[PDB]
């Protein structure tokens, strides 16, 4: 999906 | 008339690939998130010996963000903040209003590092998960040429997209940026 994450990017 | 000041200003020379494709300025909100601003304009003039200059932009999503600021992989694994490896959510106070603002990238609460993004939409989903420190003044052509470079199977662009300079610009006397509810 839409997410801004530093490692373990998710849908 | 109302809004937060922009108290310091933060430039980045952007290259991609081998053309120059011009200068992304951003106003950071010193007042608001002063130790946020902090570690990202040191992070800028690169004076404790490490920051951004050099790294590239490596998660870009159409219509959505740019992604950049880890200087330690390059890969959105690693980054570091002047205060250590993370620290913690500084507040929100500040909401992802619209496209150009700039909020800090994470892996869960209090895991802020280097890295950061500029919105391209006004992603509201991530309001209260992500700390908003500073909005695109000038150079957003330069970010939606960013925007545009196609991508791998990761959303990482198949050309780098280089920070070739960054540094700091003064601002002399603090101005508004007008926000909605304040």
């Amino acid at each position: 999906x839409l997410l801004v994450t530093a490692g373990l990017v998710l849908a | 008339k109302r809004g937060p000041s922009v108290t310091d200003k933060v430039f980045f020379d952007v290259r991609i690939g081998d053309k120059d494709v011009g200068r992304i300025v951003i106003g950071l909100f010193g007042n608001v998130v002063p130790k946020t601003v902090e570690n990202f304009v040191a992070l800028a003039t690169g004076e404790k010996g490490y920051g951004y200059k050099g790294s590239i932009f490596h998660r870009v999503i159409k219509d959505f963000m740019i992604q950049g600021g880890d200087f330690t992989a390059r890969d959105g694994t690693g980054g570091m903040s002047i205060y250590g490896e993370t620290f913690p959510d500084e507040n929100f106070k500040l909401k992802h209003y619209g496209i150009g603002w700039v909020s800090m990238a994470n892996a869960g609460p209090d895991t802020n590092g280097s890295q950061f993004f500029i919105t391209l939409t006004k992603p509201t989903w991530l309001d209260g998960k992500h700390v908003v420190f500073g909005k695109v003044l000038d150079g957003m052509t330069v970010v939606h040429s960013i925007e545009l470079q196609a991508t791998d199977g990761h959303d990482r662009p198949l050309t780098d997209c280089t920070i070739v300079n960054s540094g700091k610009i003064d601002v002399k006397t603090p101005f508004v940026v007008e926000v909605p509810d304040w």
